[PDB]
DNA sequence: ACAGGATAAAGAGAGAAATTGAGCCGAGCTTAAGACCTCCTTTACCTTTTCA
């Protein structure tokens, strides 16, 4: 259970580096808050802009995380 | 969670219209046909917003608002009053009711939703300006009347500059927002992509008019106001 | 304290009506006739409420509101928008500006006062503008009367340092420490060079400087005319 | 124990969808050198003050 609390923190940290909108998008697209993965369309309605906009945000966030900077600890969690 | 809205109105047709429009907007709607049930439901549910009619039977809407303000559990709940607006006396009594906002019936659904959004932002992007319109879905810019295809990074850079239109953005801020890199990483990449933007957007890239270089500070996107487009 | 209200409107008649009515209601009213001066006053004063017309010159009311929302010092200041209300597009763009409320012109004075009361019930440090100068930090520019002057970074910081001490003599050592962070004993002659550039940009006659005065043996003083005298200096 | 009968809940048969990864390309991106334009510093020589 202690490698669970620890992990989330590390993830949250790298999430902080991302733009506010970006991180919110990610948290909602993976259910980090509610455990429930949400579609495009729920964020299309809940968020300001509609569908096909959240997909762009998701890719532009992941591309930021995929860099060797701002996310390399989690590589060992795999 | 979804924000909870309590709508209190004796017009079932208005009540239904409002409820439908709020649910379509993603809210949890509760409906009440009278001030007594409305007050009890407000106390029971602690809704995130109350929309309150004026002409409820047995108890006027003002007394309802005053009672919500007198109960510590409801004293802080925002109250958007729906009013038939016709007498300076109802105005004067609303001036004492503790209403947070007023909305005149008949109202536009968009105005109602704007007020709801502002109240919720209180409890808790530029895609077009002048001659520039961003098309995210195609990574394209409308530049005056010509369509310009952008690369992903060129588009994101232009968007980052548009978000801070008329202000100088530092290279470190561009690196952080577009690339997510450490502030100390090589800024030379930015210098390249700004040049492409100028090649695509300025009439003369050697004398750039809109994408200016502020030596020692960064880059600034200065766009003419819509009133000046005819001169450019 | 008395609540501070900043009214930003290019219509002098609306601006005066509003100011008079708020003062009758007991508020401390500040007035700005354009979006740049309005923004500078908002940053400098941190007013308790902003009333923001829509159609301000050089900077639209939407851009002003967005910039106020972008500054951590002003992001929480309530914004009551004054709008000529006529097209759904201005509606749609205001729907993203972060305005707190809208009031359609013409408005009843009582409605205005009600909105002011509701916003105030809900809510509960540098001089960037004086007389003929707005300083524009984000662009390293000065509005001097009605002309834009591009400044270098050190020239801008020097002019700001002098503006912070408007009407007082600033010692060269204080300038070295504040702008350059240097020791009081470093060569002040460098400052003397950059001061003339400001005069070259700002004075009508650099040989007979009126505004950037030298206080012999003491330093430099920026003496600016009060706003009431501006009409006598623009022709210069 | 064993045989018959009724039934529902859990496997096989197929294609069509949806992904999927794979090669084969040139479009996007980075690297490094050189030139090249602002900003600044500091000098040499002054003019211009306040004062004995």
């Amino acid at each position: 259970e202690v490698a669970k609390n620890l992990l989330r923190e590390d993830l949250e940290g790298v999430l902080s580096t991302l733009s506010p909108r970006e991180r919110d998008v990610l948290r909602l697209r993976y259910g980090l808050d509610d455990g429930r993965m949400k579609t495009l369309e729920e964020i299309g309605q809940l968020f300001n802009v509609t569908r096909e906009r959240i997909r762009q945000i998701e890719a532009k966030a992941l591309r930021k995380l995929r860099h060797p900077n701002r996310n390399s600890i989690l590589k060992e969690y795999i | 969670m979804k924000p909870r809205i309590l709508v209190i109105d004796d017009d079932s047709a208005i009540l239904e219209l409002v409820a439908v429009n709020l649910e379509m907007s993603g809210y949890d709607v509760r409906k009440a046909e009278d001030g007594i049930k409305g007050q009890a439901l407000a106390v029971q549910l602690v809704p995130d917003l109350i929309m309150l009619d004026l002409m409820l039977p047995r108890v006027d809407g003002f007394t309802v608002c005053q009672r919500l303000r007198r109960d510590e559990r409801t004293a802080e709940i925002p109250v958007l009053m729906l009013t038939a607006l016709g007498q300076t006396q109802d105005k004067v009594e609303g001036f004492n009711a503790g209403a947070d906002d007023y909305l005149t019936k008949p109202f536009e659904v968009e105005e109602m939703l704007a007020r709801v959004r502002a109240l919720l932002q209180r409890t808790d992007e530029i895609l077009s300006y002048g001659p520039l319109t961003l098309i995210p879905e195609r990574f394209e810019a409308i530049w005056f009347n010509r369509t310009v295809k952008l690369t992903h990074l060129e588009f994101e850079l232009l968007h980052c500059l548009l978000q801070r239109h008329g202000q100088t953005v530092a290279p470190s801020e561009i690196l952080k927002e577009v690339w997510g890199y450490d502030p100390d990483d090589d800024i030379e990449t930015i210098r390249v992509h700004i040049r492409h933007l100028r090649t695509k957007l300025e009439p003369d890239p050697r004398h750039p008019r809109y994408i200016k270089t502020v030596y020692g500070a960064g880059y600034c996107l200065e766009l003419p106001a819509e009133t000046e487009l005819h001169q450019h």
